[PDB]
């Protein structure tokens, strides 16, 4: 079995739910001339991978409890009304036995928020439980532990003083974090010389836990891969640099959602709006009781708008890789659905886990689609395109100051955007990016030249001095014509 | 140029399992079950 | 009875099959050594068809283990109170008689996505299969192996680690794997010399597995009726191919050498999408890889999609074949969320070049009128403005672009980031009049008295289509010296 | 208690309903206090198979007996 | 909307009845184009597919009566882009302006919005102001 | 009364039903007054199930089919 | 013709699959002087819409089987 | 069914006025029956032949025996239009001064042709919506040939040359689901039940 | 008559239950300006009032004799 | 027939399905009918539920081990 030295990385969220479980049980002696009841629920929730049933099965063989398990999917009947039966039959068994302690993993599967369903079972479902952790007089006995993915898609219930408070949210180990699970996973294999762990979390952005144990099982079978069949096969720095390129991080439900690996000198030129975004998020977060003794709230959001190609991909992604904060990556159309009613509900889900994930940088592309300053073309129909725009000129307004939220535009068209969606407050700087001139125009090619070996015989301005009102991206098209004609004969 | 959405909504089932009338049980221990090989079961006689 | 010599082309993901199934259960001491665990869950997806259910067989009967087999549509048709007991059956029997294999195949009728169209059961069963799994691995002989059709409907929960974390891609052959089961198939069919196996394979080019028992065994059922050996090419006239209405269709063989002139296309195309997918060696420290857009412009029928078909057969990838008008638009947000997924296929088909015609619509769709549909045509665009760049190094995909106005291009899809090779397709001259005639009356059986340069003099501003149409007068009125043959 | 009931088989929550009144006035004064009667008695358009049905018109008839002080 | 069905008007009968009954209350009403643009002009909804949405904004006017503390405020940016039947009388028969601020109030609007900061008194805040005709209190 | 035919099952209450006009027979002249019909007999329509056809049914054919003057 | 948006050039590819199961069929579409006419003439947005309908047919007539006797 | 209502209503509107043998019904209880009725089928079309003659309305006689001379000789025997080829006429027009008393030269129609009568209303075409303006219309006419004899009325017969190119993204069946059809059901008879 | 679909008839069906089993009664609509935008205009020299309340309006209203005082 | 053996128990119409290619198989030369191929295996588009693969499966299983005589 499992104990509390199998999994490190969380030793902030070990220590804080130590407290819960521990004192209750074995020091119950600090609730008495206090007044004050110990609570039951400790709440759990993070994405898939971090450990959620590790951390429930580890605290429960170091103290010897009586440990019990209620499955989600598991328990939810349509025959009688069985699960409002079993759920109070899996707390009067805990409550036979002290101590004890019960652990409902998928929380968000067994009776979730009524925004969609309203009418089934699940209403009964979820009142069954209220009044079952309500009604739990029998002090420092149970504690119950729950394990979810998704904090807003319950109901809202929960959330409450009796039955579910202390929330915590299991994070991503990136301060270190990563080595103290390599430390664990690679202890039992044998090792070499070479290989170092300290030269592998630097470079695994995000590795919440799951694929870091698929990562050195796959460098295991490189290993066994040359061997055409007394042993002594060991690991080699090879392996763990084998099974970066040839496994995939988890990225399988979005493409790319950190970053597309660039820098601050990838744009060409314009050295001007690199000061400028040194006054984006990169600025308040280390110090944001300024605003607090300046008594006002720093910038929303700045705009931008000018001729395509000129950097509103390679920027926007830039400001996830100079911080490194919770980016995400959603496009224009995409944003909007099908369904009439999920029209605005769609910019909410994104909204609140900009305030959730904080830090974040979010980004826009193509608004457009999504600003129509018409408000609807014709109408007549079973919705209308008028709840897309209206309702996110109102919820960005609805934010907290201190949560580190804000916007960034990419557009083509100054004239199908909204004034109020240009309104401050909201989208402050009006700022044009500008054509690149002479003098901008020759780091455009150095953005490339940096990562290839250039012959120094080959003048940098000579093919610059070609543009005479160019874009930043016809540079692109110069050194991908030249990656086709440089090579000519090796075939 | 325009467009209809509606969705659906259901309702799964309900259950009661109720079963066993009164006179299909008193018509099923009126029976036999089969006895192994040798395990005669007996007549007897008397009250002359 | 099965065995390893019944199947080929997938012979590269055969091998390291025979490593992942075959050897943690004869050798299961040297995971020991090593110290991890051996796999557990390995799943194969594919077109249904190409040997699915018979490659778990193969490896079945060439191990001597114990072969479990639980079916999709069987057990997952209860009524939600069997199905777990029946998982908890299928891996407590395993265990007992260990080693044993568990293959299982339609997983997607299982394992389903959750969608907004709610209302199934798709719960209870998978549940129990999840905390099934992810147990019993003290060093025990058993294998779980899946099989399904769509491998991107699953639910993503079963690709996560631990429970199936190694995935094969058997898809559709090649022109040599097509040649292999050839063989295979006609092992004890009494044929003469006159069959060809080489030819026979090349003129099939997307044929799955499955159809070539189904051909080998129309052709010999007409070689009996004809008694009360060249029958293989009248099996192809009368029996459908399979995947027949997909967008996978590749029933015109022209090659390279059918369609002639434009000699400043076929080495301009011959540089963008044959380098990067058969040399990226040099792709990866010399810029970035991929030459994906190019477009097509010129005069009505001057050779456009006549050489669409022709570079899909040249390095035999997969040709998705969209008409100009596929932007269905039955609403207002699915005709921008129909042009994605197909971007998704030809990601995990890739390299798959993709047609288009006629898709550029943002500058009619300005900003702050009255005169505009309701929301196609004018935000289809913006999703057309973030969809076509979504590149990735492991993929290098390319799409191709034909149309005949060139004087309506967008201001905003003539970039680098979107198709930027135009190149104008001219007229034929009188070099190219001959080698495009020429190579289309190959299969004619002509006299070789009449030279084609009368033509391309009597012809000085026909295009190629309308030349087209004199090879088929001219073939039109042979037929009718045919006609006026056999009646005398 | 509300979700407590309507959870049993082969329809008896009727007979704990019928029990629950009859019992009370047996040893008069009483107080039936309902709680959770949300979960009990929805509207007749969210009606979920037949024994919500069942228990709502039962509520309503025993409801009417108590008439007799 | 975020219900398709039954929580378009439920989600405000509980905002209606209740104001009577929990008074005092203030009920604040925005985003007017978002609500009954298309449902309640000409062309109005062919289908019946979300026109239950200007019906109960209607008939819980005549039904609501004046007996208990019940205040509703009705704010925009675009006021013709409302139902005209919003507006009946009886109802809406004050009609409050609220105009631009001219030289003499924008002066006061640095003056308010500057309020938790240590301002030096020794500049001029009517400068800022006076070279401000067409910038409103966002710019 | 209404709701205490529905608080039963579809067996029972449509034998509590016959045996009402079976009484009322003998006992010439006699009023058998039923109340609450909206909830035996609602819009079918709207709601096209099971239950909404079936005491409505039985009542149909005894309503319209006992003859005794 | 096209109605709503984009109704007409599903409602002509979906008699090209009967045309060849059921074979020998023929289709004979008439009084073409609401379609053949638009090319480069009329650019209002019903001009708009004639260029999004007469590609269907353009593209269906080179991208129809033509071994199924059409 | 509704004459059994009638019989009984009217008979027991003359109970109540006699206790308040003495008893005798007269006709104002049936008066009484008559402004108490309930019409119940209203939303079917008329199937009933009447018997109107031509002398209702005066003059037009010119026009009466060249209808006389078309369709009420081969109701009786068709061997005319198969003696030399001929086919039965399918449309008539009127046209002139709108409103002057035609649907009453549409009733009498139907009686020198011994058959019954379809009165389907002008505006319908339009009123009725996207399944209505063509199902409706070819539910009554499968049920005219079971009616067989019959005639059917149509009015407002000028929307062919303004309701042709229906490509507005705002009307249903009112603007392109009528002249799609109109050239199919006017020839969709079978020249055997004389529609 | 501007409630949810299925209610927005049975309102009028109130006014001729009052014609036959509350007689008499008197029936008024005003401010007729205001349903032509429910009701529909005519355009041209064919059109008509495609509404979905004067189906239930106008067979209704001239089928009731003097006797039930409408 | 198509909807009527289907339209018995999943077990009944199995032992309908298996007594009937058993008996076929001592009487050979044997031919067994069978109707409205659609009522039991319609298309995938929409029909979602999992109540018509069941009887399917083993139709195409039944079908491989007659491969002798
Ligand atoms: N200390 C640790 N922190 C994070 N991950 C760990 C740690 N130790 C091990 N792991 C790896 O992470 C995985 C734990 O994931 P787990 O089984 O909890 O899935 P889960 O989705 O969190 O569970 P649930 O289904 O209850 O949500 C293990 O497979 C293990 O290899
Ligand atoms: N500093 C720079 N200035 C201009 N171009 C650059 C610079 N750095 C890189 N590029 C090249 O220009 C291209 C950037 O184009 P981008 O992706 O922004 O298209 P875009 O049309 O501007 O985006 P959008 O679709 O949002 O309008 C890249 O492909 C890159 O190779
Ligand atoms: N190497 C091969 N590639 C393709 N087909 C083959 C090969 N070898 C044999 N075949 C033929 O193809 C068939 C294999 O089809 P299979 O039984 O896998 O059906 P399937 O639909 O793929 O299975 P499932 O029902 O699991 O989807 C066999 O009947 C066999 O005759
Ligand atoms: N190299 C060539 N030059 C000219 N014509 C050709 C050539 N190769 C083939 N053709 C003929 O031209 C036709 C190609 O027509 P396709 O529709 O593909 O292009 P297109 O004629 O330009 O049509 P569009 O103007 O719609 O693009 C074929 O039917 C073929 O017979």
């Amino acid at each position: 079995e499992v104990g509390y030295d199998d999994i490190g990385g969380c030793r902030k969220q070990m220590a804080q739910i130590r407290e819960m479980v521990e004192l209750p049980l074995r020091h119950p002696q600090l609730f008495k001339a206090i007044g004050i009841k110990p609570p039951r629920g400790v709440l759990m929730y993070g994405p898939p991978g971090t450990g959620k049933t590790l951390m429930a099965r580890a605290v429960a063989n170091e103290t010897g409890a009586f440990f019990f398990l209620i499955n989600g999917p598991e328990v939810m009947s349509k025959m009688a009304g069985e699960s409002e039966s079993n759920l109070r039959k899996a707390f009067e068994e805990a409550e036979k036995n002290a101590p004890a302690i019960i652990f409902i993993d998928e929380i968000d599967s067994i009776a979730p928020k009524r925004d969609k369903t309203n009418g089934e079972v699940e209403r009964r479902v979820v009142s069954q439980l209220l009044t079952l952790m309500d009604g739990m007089k029998a002090r420092s006995n149970v504690v119950v532990i729950a394990a979810t993915n998704r904090p807003n898609s319950i109901d809202p219930a929960l959330r409450r003083f009796g039955r579910f408070d202390r929330e915590v949210d299991i994070g991503i180990p990136d301060a270190t974090g990563r080595l103290e699970v390599l430390r664990i996973h690679t202890k039992n294999m044998k090792l070499a010389d070479d290989v170092d762990l300290e030269a592998l979390a630097a470079e695994t952005h995000g590795y919440v836990g799951a694929d870091i144990a698929s990562l050195c099982s796959e460098a295991a079978m490189q290993q066994i891969r040359e061997k055409m069949d007394l042993d002594s096969l060991g690991v080699t720095m090879d392996n763990f640099r084998f099974a970066l390129g040839n496994s995939n991080p988890s990225a399988l439900r979005e493409t790319v959602v950190e970053s597309v690996n660039v820098t601050w000198d990838d744009v060409g030129g314009l050295d001007e709006i690199k000061e400028e975004l040194k006054e984006t998020v990169e600025y308040p977060v280390l110090h944001p009781d300024q605003y607090t003794k300046f008594g006002l709230s720093p910038s929303k959001g700045v705009l931008f708008y000018g001729p395509p190609g000129t950097g509103k991909t390679l920027l926007a992604k830039a400001v996830a890789t100079e911080v490194s904060a919770n980016f995400i990556s959603v496009k224009g159309p995409e944003l909007l659905s099908m369904w009439y009613g999920e029209s605005e509900s769609n910019i909410r889900d994104i909204f609140d886990k900009a305030r959730a994930a904080a830090p974040t940088v979010v980004f826009l592309d193509q608004l457009d689609s999504i600003a129509k300053a018409r408000g609807g073309s014709l109408g007549d129909a079973g919705g209308a395109s008028d709840r897309v725009v209206n309702q996110l000129l109102t919820e960005m307004d609805g934010m907290n100051a201190k949560k580190n939220v804000f916007v960034i535009g990419a557009t083509n068209r100054p004239d199908q955007i909204d004034p109020a969606i240009l309104r401050p407050g909201r989208l402050d700087q009006l700022i044009y990016v500008p054509l690149p001139d002479e003098n901008a125009r020759l780091s455009i090619l150095n953005a490339q030249l940096r990562k290839t070996p250039l012959e120094p015989g080959l003048e940098l301005t000579a093919i610059a001095k070609a543009t005479q009102g160019f874009s930043g991206a016809d540079l692109l098209y110069i050194v991908q014509r030249a990656a086709k004609y440089a090579i000519k004969d090796s075939i | 140029q325009i467009f209809v959405k509606t969705l659906t909504g259901k309702t799964i089932t309900l259950e009661v399992e109720s079963s066993d009338t009164i006179d299909n049980v008193k018509s099923k221990i009126q029976d036999k079950e089969g006895i192994p090989p040798d395990q005669q079961r007996l007549i007897f006689a008397g009250k002359q | 009875e099965v065995g390893y010599d019944d199947i080929g082309g997938c012979r590269k993901q055969m091998a390291q099959i025979r490593e992942m199934v075959e050897l943690p259960l004869r050798h299961p001491q040297l995971f020991k050594a090593i110290g991890i665990k051996p796999p557990r869950g390995v799943l194969m997806y594919g077109p249904p068809g190409t040997g699915k259910t018979l490659m778990a067989r193969a490896v079945a009967n060439e191990t001597g283990a114990f072969f479990f087999l639980i079916n999709g549509p069987e057990v997952m048709s209860k009524m939600a109170g069997e199905s777990e007991s029946n998982l908890r059956k299928a891996f407590e029997e395993a265990e007992k008689n260990a080693p044993a294999i568990i293959f299982i195949d339609e997983i997607d009728s299982i394992a389903p996505k959750r969608d907004k169209t709610n209302g199934e059961v798709e719960r209870r069963v998978v549940s129990q299969l999840l905390t099934l799994m992810d147990g019993m691995k003290a060093r025990s002989n058993v294998v779980v192996i899946a099989a399904t059709n769509r491998p991107n409907s699953i639910d993503p929960a079963l690709r996560r680690f631990g429970r199936f974390d190694r995935e094969v891609d058997i898809g559709i052959p090649d022109a040599t794997g097509r040649l292999e089961v050839l063989r295979i198939h006609t092992k004890n069919m009494k044929l003469a010399d006159d069959v060809d196996l080489e030819a026979l394979a090349a003129e099939t080019h997307g044929y799955v597995g499955a159809d070539i028992a189904s051909l080998c065994s129309e052709a010999a059922m007409q070689q009996i009726r004809e008694k009360m050996m060249d029958n293989f090419r009248f099996a192809l006239g009368n029996s459908n191919p399979s995947a027949l209405r997909e967008t996978v269709v590749e029933s015109v063989n022209v090659t390279w050498d059918d369609v002639g002139g434009l000699d400043e296309i076929k080495e301009e195309l011959k540089e963008t999408v044959e380098y990067p997918v058969l040399h990226p060696d040099q792709y990866t420290k010399f810029g970035l890889s991929p030459s994906k857009g190019v477009l097509f412009y010129g005069p009505p029928g001057t050779g456009k999609t006549l050489l669409a078909k022709a570079v899909a057969t040249e390095v035999s990838a997969n040709f998705i074949s969209v008409k100009g008008p596929e932007l269905l638009s039955m609403w207002y947000g699915e005709s921008e969320s129909n042009i994605r997924d197909i971007f998704d296929k030809a990601r995990a088909a890739a390299p798959t070049v993709v047609f288009l015609d006629q898709l550029d619509s943002i500058a009619k769709a300005r900003g702050g009128s009255l005169g505009d549909a309701g929301g196609a045509s004018d935000r289809v665009v913006n999703q057309l403005l973030t969809e076509m760049d979504g590149m990735n190094a492991k993929k290098n995909v390319f799409v191709i672009g034909a149309t005949n106005r060139p004087d309506q291009i967008d201001p905003a899809i003539l970039r680098p980031g979107r198709l930027d090779q135009l190149i104008y397709v001219p007229l034929p001259d009188e070099n190219a009049r001959l080698s495009i005639l020429n190579a289309q009356l190959r299969k004619t059986p002509l006299e070789p008295g009449l030279e084609l340069t009368a033509i391309a003099k009597a012809t000085q501003g026909f295009s190629g289509a309308d030349l087209l149409y004199i090879v088929q007068r001219a073939a039109k009125y042979a037929i009718k010296d045919s006609i006026e043959a056999h009646r005398q």
